[PDB]
């Protein structure tokens, strides 16, 4: 990947934003002052490996620094956002050089789960402790950490799971897994953190904040969970309740059942015999019927011209395109065999 | 308690040979550190972090490994490399060492130079007499010493010791000390120091009682 | 620049307590790194005992925790090792050593080592005897001389020739333990034209008995 | 009597999560005795996984902590095992078991065990075919019969002769793999006088796909 | 992680010998417990606290050992003792087991009782035809089964299974099964199940399609 | 060692003197003289109380033993060989009890020589309840505290402690560690106390306390210091008197001993024959206190003039002290040459 990352430093206590660079004799470029131009040292290796495994020739990711203040020298928090990965890192200084203390990472910030299936959010983390921690530790080793999972409700935070000595809260059947990669006494430690949500319903999609609590440190990553569901498409004719045949013009109803995203659903009518041809006649779409399982339904109505003898054996079809479907879409059809006297 | 094991007890090699020594751990460890220890001296840090050389270690040394199998490689064995090498881990609460691996260096066979010494005049005044024989600078290690008092062989009261090797000669040295008492020493006259090596047969050096 | 030096009694009576001290120069034991104690049994089996940290915190081997105590004295830049109720199995050479706080850190600095023996003892000073060539020698172009150091307890006893001036051609052979006494010999080689000229003195020192004797090698009568 | 009963699907797709259940009777999981999960791989290699400790408090194997979750249902006297993102290396026989809180305490009670495999699968019910000797076969005073079972996958299958009435002389052979289907055969030996007349039927059950059929051995004209 | 190692792996014995397997731990261990497991069933708790028999275990079993080395002893082996025994500790955080030690029973050589079977009627309606062949109650485990159709041993469409060992007979059993296609089944007439044992030479059994 | 232990169950509260009834500890023969509540069938899974009796010296007398209300029962067994403290939990008829905590020392009355190092050695065993293991994620032996206090009327004096060392007085060092760190079972551990160069002011009663979660164990030790004196005899006289007026008067010097009491000086005249306690006026000087706590003393004797028959004999002072053998120490000066002229 790239060895340099451009970025901007913002002041949270506003009421601005300065440029800066991050180097992962160096390349000079004197457009930055030695206060936002940081040369990173990642002995834990979680930060360098992220850009090493970065896709070849991918666009540059968004980034932002802030002045972190530990609470129950200086500290620079670096947040990096990209469709490839989302990362949070802590840096301590001493081009100004800095060392990476804590790093939280995820390589799937946009997980797309199918309705009714289990969702699996994955992150990892790495911690490099100062000498003060090992020197003061009776029987040294990896520190105890907390792992909390919240979902933003567009104006409200809702805690779902938390890896704990018993003060958790488990909602919607979610479970959290978290573990250091080893219990060695020294050195930086790396760990995995996963979040399992069962039988995901569309009321659970959105922003997921995953928080790592180190004794005096914080890390936060964001994920965008999206749900999709392919529709079930059917095509059947006739109209009304107790109406005589032909009283109303012949109608073709293409019904779509149980699809979630409820947008970009395009319905189309074709006639396949004599080669194919786009269907003729009046056409419109019904109103959405919202279900309880999150999904919705729709009806497309087509009034075609009378059935001519040349179209015997030919079939009418409704094709459908939707983001929860491939480029070919999904199709349903009815063949004019023993049912063409209705539409003629 | 992770236990480290070194594959050969002793690895024999010639100057210029590429030889590999290994270290196997019972459980997975992140890094393995190697130490060189010449006898009578302190274990010197030779390789840290599995593959990094300490400041001063010759570039002909190299280390590798992962998980539970690590190794130490010398691209060219040289005389000053003759020592004992230990691997060390610190992934559990008690950091443990390997049993060691002694690098013995093959060398062209060399005959020893013998030297006998009679008891010291100050020693006879105390009440004892020790006859010292020196076997200096030979490589093939395995050597025999026959003490001949006048004519018969003395198979009691004989002590001896060896040097561990040599960083420059790659040879060995031996020191046989036939100790006696002053009352049981003046009764005989001749004292012969006989050697038996794989080079030639029987270099004899003797002394005549005054 | 940075060095470590062990010290203490080379001999301890069984059921008593030993106490070693490590003195470090070129670096303070309050800034960084751990300060360890490693001993090497007869048979070259290294064993880690414990360490004191740069903050005074101590961590011990689980097999010795009931018998070990590591302290420190920041004024003299020293840390100490205290082993309680020692036994014969405690006889070994002890090293003090330094190591960092990270997994990629090695034990990067060691001491020279201090030999420690445990027995009913009865220390005795050695008897240094000259080793001169015989009266009927072929005196070729190579005169080998030596001295015999016999009759001492605590193992140590270093031996030098001309106080380091005679460094090459020297062979100091290990001591053998007969009864409760030790004995070793040393050999030095000089050309035959420079022994009846100049001096070839055998320097022996026994630290436990507080003796430092010198023996001039003279030809026989 | 304090018995234990494993309950599981027997088949799971890779990268999915499995959920096992242990129902214990004759003892409450909230009084004492840590309740564990132990699995045995193909090749008979046991591996402890973790336990819930009569008052919550989960303790796991360090190698599985990032992948394991054990819970319990106090109201139903059940506890569960959950494994996330399973792989081909996770197929094994899973046991739940009891263990006291002291060093002399052993794993004193085990479950019957449930087989669990991980594959792309598509579980299929079996096809049971009777097996009778030829019409021109030599007559001995003790005839042997059997029933072939093929066409099934998940994992386990059971064979019982005469609903358990025929216990001796029964030989049930392990299954073999052809493509994605298992196949085993069973044997039964019975006196020649007690055949034609009086049953001898082959009862075969197979969960996961939830099937249980019977096969009567008779003709071969 | 303490590792347990069981030495005999497999051990043979005639009904009446005194046998002993060992379990050597890497570290000191207060107690080691044993479990007897027969194929197809869960492991049974055999002895706990090194030497205490679990209720129901015959008194001919006994455990012993201390610290790092333990053992299990059967004063006189029995056919019903044919199983695999596992030693287990819980002195560290992850309790481990040994690799097991199977106790194979020796027995007088016995010939197998063979029998062939034609395909079922419900199988031919499906489209396939499988001819099975049972070889029951023979002690020497090694045995070959050749499917000769008018001479040639036909392969690429056969499979056989094995029985571990009977707890009463101390014997073994095999089950060869040749699966064919119906087009290739009715096109032939000969179907022979040949055996091979250390008790005789030939023993065959066949069935004619006509 | 003994197979049963007779004891006494003591009561207080009333303040009218210790009320006590018989009782026994059975490590079942019928005991009628003992009420069934005081006849305990002890169960010691940690094996500290039981092992102390199996390793008990053969033919040794029955050690004193008394239980007290801690229905928690605390057993205190005392003997010149061991001092033991055990806590029992309850659950003809015999009340069953289980030993939970046992703190024991085998040097209840250590005797150290002045200037040497004292080594107070104890051991302890802990049998936890199931509720402790059931609530321990990553379980094992609990962290404990081991404090050392020397008792004397004035204030409690904590000398050393196990690190929770924030004490360390008089150069003392504390040693404590479990025998292992296994997750389950009862655990055992040791606790040694080191005192460098014991001086007379460090004498007294030492209390060792085990600090377990919601548990307390305690034993007492009686450290005593001794110093064998140096004995010598010589002629001497008074200083501030008239020239030649004072009689000869011998001088017995008793140098450098600590236990000031119990030391008596006695005189003899070894040569009728040798058995002859010396005659004449005798007295004892004052105690000379040294910086190391030891004391010195002078003995005096004014014997009659030595006759020509007492020639060849010699005077001697015999010194007796608890820090000495039964024969004591003896020093003599000879009546030959210039001494016969002085006496
Ligand atoms: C979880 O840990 C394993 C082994 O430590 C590693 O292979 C895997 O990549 C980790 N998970 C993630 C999402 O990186
Ligand atoms: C504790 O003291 C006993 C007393 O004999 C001793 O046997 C045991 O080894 C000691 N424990 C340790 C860990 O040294």
């Amino acid at each position: 990947g790239p060895a340099v990352i451009e970025c901007w430093f913002v002041e949270d206590a506003s009421g601005a934003k300065r440029p800066g660079a991050l180097l992962l004799e160096p390349p000079p470029r004197p457009d930055l002052d030695p206060e936002l131009y940081l040369s990173v040292h990642d002995p834990a290796g979680a930060l360098q490996a992220a850009f090493r495994r970065y896709p070849r020739g991918a666009p540059a990711p968004h980034c932002e620094m802030s002045r972190f203040v530990p609470l129950p020298g200086a500290w620079l928090m670096v947040s990096i956002s990209s469709p490839v990965l989302s990362l949070s890192s802590l840096l301590r200084p001493q081009i100004t050089m800095a060392t990476v203390v804590l790093t939280v990472l995820t390589h799937t910030p946009a997980p797309r789960v199918r309705l009714g299936q289990d969702a699996l959010l994955d992150l990892s983390f790495a911690y490099m402790p100062p000498t003060s921690e090992a020197a003061s530790s009776l029987a040294p080793g990896p520190p105890p950490f907390g792992l909390e999972w919240r979902r933003q409700h567009l104006g409200k935070g809702h805690l779902l799971l938390a890896a704990t000595g018993q003060m958790p809260a488990a909602q919607e059947g979610a479970v959290a897994f978290a573990a250091w990669d080893d219990d060695e006494p020294w050195g930086p430690w790396t760990g995995n953190g996963t979040f399992w949500l069962p039988r995901v319903q569309p009321f659970q999609e959105g922003t997921y904040l995953a928080t790592i609590h180190l004794p005096y440190l914080q890390g936060q990553v964001t994920l965008e969970l999206a749900v999709y569901k392919p529709p079930k498409v059917s095509l059947m004719p006739a109209t009304l309740a107790r109406a005589a045949p032909g009283e109303a013009p012949p109608e073709l109803l293409c019904l779509v059942s149980h699809f979630y995203p409820s947008g970009g659903l395009e319905v189309e009518w074709e006639l396949r015999g004599g080669r194919s041809q786009k269907a003729e006649g009046q056409r419109w779409l019904s109103a959405l019927r919202h279900h309880s399982d999150g999904s919705v339904s729709l009806s497309g109505h087509l009034q075609p011209p009378p059935v001519t003898t040349e179209q015997h054996g030919a079939r009418y079809a409704c094709r459908i395109h939707h983001p929860s479907l491939p480029a070919s879409g999904r199709s349903a059809e009815v063949t004019l065999e023993g049912g063409l006297e209705v539409l003629f | 308690q992770i236990v480290l094991s070194q594959s050969p007890a002793i690895l024999s090699a010639s100057p210029g040979e590429k030889v590999t020594m290994t270290c196997r751990a019972t459980s997975s460890v992140s890094y393995i550190h190697w130490y060189q220890q010449k006898p009578g001296s302190s274990p010197k840090p030779w390789i840290y972090a599995t593959s990094s050389l300490t400041s001063g270690v010759p570039v002909r040394f190299s280390g590798s490994g992962s998980g539970t199998s690590y190794s130490l490689t010398i691209s060219r064995v040289e005389a000053e490399d003759a020592a004992t090498y230990y691997c060390q881990q610190w992934s559990s609460n008690p950091p443990t060492f390997g049993g060691g691996t002694k690098l013995e260096i093959k060398r062209a066979d060399a005959a020893p130079t013998v030297s006998i010494f009679p008891p010291s005049s100050e020693q006879l005044t105390s009440g004892g007499a020790s006859v010292v024989c020196f076997l200096n600078n030979f490589y093939p290690k395995d050597i025999n010493v026959k003490w001949k008092i006048d004519g018969s062989e003395r198979q009691n009261g004989v002590l001896n010791s060896w040097t561990d090797q040599d960083s420059k000669d790659s040879t060995y040295s031996m020191s046989s000390t036939l100790t006696l008492t002053k009352d049981e020493y003046e009764r005989h006259n001749s004292y012969t120091c006989e050697a038996t090596h794989k080079t030639s047969t029987s270099p004899i050096v003797k002394s005549f009682n005054r | 620049d940075v060095q470590l030096q062990e010290s203490g009694p080379g001999l301890v009576i069984p059921s008593q307590s030993l106490s070693l001290t490590c003195t470090v120069t070129g670096y303070s034991i309050t800034t960084d790194y751990a300060w360890n104690w490693i001993r090497q049994f007869p048979g070259n089996r290294l064993e880690w005992m414990g360490y004191i940290s740069s903050s005074g915190v101590t961590v011990y081997n689980p097999s010795l925790k009931s018998r070990i105590s590591i302290t420190r004295d920041t004024s003299k830049n020293q840390f100490f090792l205290q082993l309680i109720s020692v036994t014969t199995e405690d006889t070994a050479t002890y090293y003090c050593a330094r190591r960092g706080y990270y997994r990629y850190d090695s034990i990067d600095y060691w001491g020279q080592g201090t030999t420690l023996t445990v027995s009913s003892a009865k220390t005795t000073p050695p008897s240094v005897y000259p080793l001169a060539p015989g009266s009927a020698a072929q005196t070729n172009s190579m005169v080998t001389l030596g001295c015999l150091v016999k009759g001492y307890f605590p193992e140590p006893v270093t031996v030098t020739w001309n106080s380091g001036s005679l460094s090459s051609g020297v062979h100091t052979f290990p001591a053998v333990l007969q009864s409760d006494l030790y004995t070793l010999s040393s050999s030095v080689t000089v050309p035959s034209s420079t022994w009846p000229s100049e001096t070839v003195t055998c320097n022996v020192a026994h630290p436990a008995s507080s003796t430092k004797v010198d023996k001039k090698i003279v030809p026989r009568d």
